[PDB]
Formats: structure tokens, sequence, C-alpha cells
């Protein structure tokens, strides 16, 4: 009940978190962040895991479209990491930068209508 | 058990015109095992559309199928949804210069057909019937009237009265029905081949004083256009079907999912009797 | 003024009387006189009639039934491909997009039916999820009409509908559905306006008929006829049809 709202946060947090880290990482270089960022994305992956294994018939649609636009916000940092480590410019990297800051909020707004959905008798 | 998504962008989520696409939509999804997601900004906005568009496109749905806000500026996220494995349909407005998988809209030259029908039935297959059009080079107004005028030159012996539209500056509908009705004094019809064109050739039929002199057949139900239909003015109406469109778009997508792999939709008719 | 001939059918049939009045139409907007049974030929159906006749550079047009045979100028009939669809529209008005539907065919390669199925099926399949079952038709050996509508409805359960290519196909679907006792949970549609298929409609056992546009034959043969008279072709030319169900029998 407020255990199913709670781990939403958590994955919400994990989120931002990962994407902040992620930033700084591009940014500044430091090699702790990249790491970090990593850690977060398994961390949300891994608690929307456990959502999904006792999912509502309504909540799985709301689960499964979180699940996989964190995969795109993976998939999309990821390119910006790959192109910024064999050093190519900020302008061969803007787009899939913002693209994982903009997928990162879709995370968020699916995390909130799984949030409010879990307000039920 | 978890059914497929089918992501729905209309043009305003609140008009009542996308909700029966909507209706359509969920008609079709529910015979074909899917679910609709029905979203749409409150204003039409280029912008929040494309956005709706970027993240139905990252929650990886089965399919979306979109409305065009703006022609040109949504060719590069279907493309890219496209390339992501997700189908994409266009209703009622195409991006044509896309790999939109089909577009689903209105058959114009059918709808041309349907008003030629109907004109036919309203003053029978002898007299002179003139062409009120607002837009002389717009292609669904071109095949409005290519349709109707096949059908006219092959089912009745309808003299069409050809009117250059150029004075009246490019034409608003009132000044060119004017010049169409003052320069011939025997037109038994007007087929206006837009929703403005028909208001403003009622109100020119009605100021010239010849109403039910000249029969009008128009396009789209705005509420003169309805008023008109009840009060003799306007004798009928070409409707798009909205829900059908709904309907066909989702079919289509479920078609591409499952393999099975068109695509413009009928109109109605609306004459005093079911203005209701 | 130009005269015309009218070879009807015979005149014994309201269809035929329905020509005449189309024909006489056009021919007074046209300037012309009609002689229903020179300057012109509308023909009922033949090849070398029509190709000295035609010989003479005197154009004849067929009406109803092809003589494709012949140099006649054109053919006058129904488009059947048109009609199959309209045949699908109206089915779809009668039960919805979901649910199963059969068909009667009784001539599997007689063209007019072939048309109106492909005309039907393309429809069904572009707007709606009707199914469509099939049946073998080989042990009503070839097939009659009471016998093969008996099969369709006691080896499936719930055929919503029976699609009838030819009009004694609907006369037999009907007898069969009435037999079986499924009157009015099996809707009907079919061709043609036989005194029974307007009874059935009548009485609710048929949902709707595919009709012919005879008038408009007739009015577009005298319209074909003159064009090449004057020389002013333009110059086949398929008619539309119409619907008949219970609402407008009267």
């Amino acid at each position: 009940m407020l255990n199913n709202m709670l781990i939403t946060n958590e994955i919400k947090q994990h989120v931002d978190s990962s994407l902040d880290n992620f930033n700084q990482y591009i940014l500044n270089g430091t090699p702790s962040k990249k790491e970090s960022y990593n850690n977060e994305v398994i961390l949300a992956k891994q608690k929307i895991g456990n959502l999904k294994k006792n999912s509502d018939d309504v909540n799985q649609y709301i689960l499964r479209d979180l699940d996989n636009t964190l995969d795109s916000y993976i998939e999309s940092s990821k390119n910006t990491i790959s192109a910024y480590e064999n050093k190519e410019g900020y302008v061969f990297y803007y787009d899939d930068f913002v693209a994982a800051k903009n997928i990162a909020s879709y995370c968020d707004a699916y995390a909130s209508t799984l949030m409010q959905n879990f307000l039920e008798a | 058990p978890i059914k497929p998504k089918i992501v729905l962008i209309s043009h305003i989520k609140t008009n009542p015109y996308w909700l029966d696409i909507k209706a359509g939509a969920e008609r079709a999804a529910k015979e074909r095992g899917a679910v609709v997601e029905f979203l749409g900004p409150t204003t039409a906005s280029t912008e929040d559309g494309l956005k709706l568009f970027d993240m139905a496109t990252s929650a990886k749905v089965s399919g979306i199928i979109t409305y065009v806000q703006e022609e040109g500026q949504y060719k590069k996220k279907i493309n890219s949804a496209m390339e992501k494995g997700i189908p994409v349909v266009t209703i009622a407005s195409d991006e044509e210069d896309s790999n939109r998988i089909a577009y689903v809209g209105t058959d114009n030259v059918l709808a041309g057909q349907v008003a030629g029908k109907e004109m036919v039935k309203q003053i029978g297959t002898s007299g002179n019937v003139a062409i009120v059009m607002g837009g002389k080079n717009v292609k669904n107004q071109k095949e409005r009237v290519e349709g109707f005028t096949q059908y006219i030159k092959s089912n009745s012996n309808l003299k069409i009265v050809d009117t250059d539209s150029s004075d009246a500056m490019l034409l608003e509908a009132e000044i060119i029905t004017r010049k169409i009705l003052n320069r011939n004094d025997n037109i038994n019809a007007l087929f206006c081949t837009s929703a403005l064109d028909g208001i403003g050739a009622a109100r020119a039929v009605k100021d010239l004083n010849y109403k039910d002199r000249v029969k009008i057949i128009c396009f789209d139900d705005l509420d003169d256009t309805l008023s008109n239909i009840r009060n003799g003015l306007v004798s009928a109406t070409i409707v798009q079907k909205s829900n059908e469109m709904g309907y066909r778009a989702v079919n289509i997508i479920m078609d591409k999912i499952e393999g099975k792999s068109k695509s413009l939709i009928d109109v109605n008719v609306i004459n005093k009797s079911d203005v209701d």
C-alpha cells in the first residue's frame, strides 16, 4: 500500500540521482560519477522489477511504459557517454545529451502517474 | 495478460471530433485485443504534440497514431519512431514526406462524387450549376471538384458554369457568389468546396433574394451550415466520418504489428432530415 | 430530331419501363426521340446483327447483358465490384463490425458473382473485423441454395449474416434460415428485387437487397448514343446500385 508508493519515489530518486551523476560526468569527466550513474540506473531498473512482479492489470501498463522509458534513457545516456569517450565535441553528442534528460523526465512523469494510481481504497 | 498499447495523439484532446476518433479507435482496439492511450494538447501546438510523440517513442509502445499539426515538422520524429520499429499512422492531417506506414483521412475525390450524387438528387439532371471554391489550387478542394465534376458529367446533363475568381482578389465566398449569380441568371445550384465557402455562398444567396431558387451543397458541419439546412437555405452538407477514421487507424496499426500488412474514408450526407 | 430505338428484355417488366423513363428523360434533354420495343440502337440480350448494324455507322449500345464480342459502341450495366462494396457497407450497418458472416454463392466462377464477392470481401476486410466463414460446397454438390445454407448454419454456431451473391441464392438462403428457425437471428443481404425477395424484406426475413439502377442505365445509354451521333466523345460505363431495406420497400 504505502510500501508501493515508497519504492516509486526511490525509483524516481534513483533516476534523478543517475541523471545528476550523468550530467556531471559529461561536464567534468570525473570517472567516479560515471559509475554512480550506472549504479543508480541498476537500482532504478531493479526496483521497477519488484513493482512488476506484483502488478495490477492497470498499472502493469504504466510500469511497462516506465520500464521501457528508463531503457530508452539508458540507451541515449550510454550513446552520449560513448561519443564523449572517444572525444567527439559537444555538437556531436548534444543530441543524445538532451534526449537523455528529456527521457529522464519522461520516467518521472510515469513515476507520478504510477504513484497516483497507488491511492486506492 | 498484457495487451499492445497504441498511442493516439489528437489535435485537441477535448475536441468532440477527436473524441469521436477516440471512440472508433477504442472499438477497433477492443476487437483486436489492444489498448488505446488517447493523448493530445489542450491548445493546438506543434511543440506539445511533438513532445507527446517523443514520450510515446521513448515508452516503446506498439504503435503511434498521430495528428500532424504542421507539415515538415514531423518527418524526423516519425522516421525515428519507424526506425525503432514503431509503426506510425498519420490521421486527418498527413506528413506525406515521411515513412508513415499509412495516412487515414477523407477520400476527397469520393466526397466530391457523393456531393454530385446529392446535387442530382436535389435539382435533377438538367440545368446549371456553379462551383464556389476558396482555394483554387488546394489539393483537397481540387480533389472535391474532380470527384464532383466526374460524377456530374457521367450521370447528368447539368452544365457546370465557370467563373474566374481573380477579381475578388482570390476570393471571399460572399463576393465570388455575387459574381456567379449576377453574371448568370439561371444557376440552379452551387457546389461549395469548403466549409467557409458554404457559409459565404448561403449569405450571398440570401442577400440577393435567391433563397430556394438556388440550392446549395457544401462541406463540413459548422453551426451556421446546420442552421442553414434546417432553414431551407442549404440543401445538404458533406461530412467527414471521424469515428471510422479512428477505427481504421487502429486496424492498420494492428495489421502491421501482426504482420498481416488503404486508407481513405467515406463521408456522410446531412440534409434537412438528419439535422435532428 | 435523331431517332433512337430501344429493344428491351420484352415490354413485360417494370424494370424495362424504368429503363424507358430514363431513356426518355435523356432524350428530351439531348433532343432525340425514343422508340421502345434510324439514328441509333440500344439493346437487351447477337454478334453480327450488332456488327452489320454497326457496319452501317449505326451506333449500338448494349444494356444489362453484355455482348462483349461485337463492335457495340458501349456496354451499359452494373458495377458489380462496387455493388459488392455497397453490400459490405449495408452488412456493417446491419450487424456491426464484429461477428461472423458466410457467403452463399451459386456461381463460384460466374463473373458478376465473383465481382460481387471481391467487392464485398475487400470492403469487409477494410472496414470491419467481421470474419468470413468458409464452407466446402462439394457435398451440396454444386450447390443448391437451400442445401448449402443448411450446411453453413448447422456446422457453425454463431453466423450473424449471410451474403448471397445472386437472387436465387437469396431465395434459397431465406428459405433455409426460415426452415431452421433462425429468422431474425441471422441477417441476410442479397441481390435483385424478385417478389419473394421483397416480401422477405417486408417480413423481416431478408435484411436488404442490392438492386440495379434501371432508370439510370436507360438514361446513360441514350446519352452515350447521342455523344457518338454528335461526335462530341467523351467515349465502359458501369452503373451504381440501390439498397432496399425494410424502410424504403414502400
